């Protein structure tokens, strides 16, 4: 499978979240998502076929994990939007006041700016924090999907939304709309992991 | 919020 940004994967055949980007450790390829999609070891599949395992996660506290790949899978720098790409060009966290786009398998590419930083998510199983708030809509489907800037500065992967009955918070007005995901560098530093660019 |  070709391994861009925003695409659906599947774990131990029943959830669905979305890959948020290429990585590598050493001889090892990966990509980041989020630590609430999968548990250590368990398996992603994207479009029926294994890709890898869960090799780490961090939900609650973080929301963060990687799957670390077979070697069949390419890397790509990219982060899907539509039939088009964004490149991947490094990891320099943008400001609050900054656009920003997300990538995810059940809302698409949604755009949206940064909003706030170091939120606590509280989640059903325990709070989450550090996240940063961003207004782009998302849906049940888009966890651990990237979030880039048009200048194709990676910033973070999917945490959660305020979700509401449809299944998203894309019919509400973006003032209303608190979609939060966990900041990309402390998971890279965390995992020794280095970003895949182009 | 909730995750996902």
């Amino acid at each position: 499978a070709n391994i861009v940004g925003g695409i659906e994967y599947s774990i131990n055949n029943a959830s669905l979240c979305s890959v948020g980007f290429s990585v590598t450790r050493g001889a090892t390829k990966g990509f980041v998502t989020a630590g609430h999609c999968g548990t250590v070891n368990a398996t992603a599949r994207i479009g029926g076929a294994v890709v890898g395992t869960f090799a780490a996660r961090v939900f609650p506290g973080n929301d963060r994990a990687w799957v670390s790949l077979t070697s069949a899978q390419t890397l790509l720098p990219r982060v899907a939007n539509g039939s088009s790409f964004v490149t991947v060009r490094g990891s320099t966290e943008a400001a609050v006041g900054a656009a920003v786009c997300r990538s995810g398998r059940t809302t698409g590419y949604q755009c949206g700016t940064i909003t706030a930083k170091n939120v606590t998510a509280n989640y059903a199983e325990g709070a989450v924090r550090g996240l940063t708030q961003g207004n782009a809509c998302a849906g049940r489907g888009d966890s651990g999907g990237s979030w880039i800037t048009s200048a194709g500065q990676a910033q973070g992967v999917m945490s959660g939304l305020n979700v509401q009955s449809n299944g998203n918070n894309c019919g509400i007005p973006a003032s209303q709309r608190s979609s939060l995901f966990e900041r990309l560098q402390p998971i890279l530093s965390q995992y020794g992991l280095s970003l895949v660019t182009g | 919020a909730a995750p996902f």
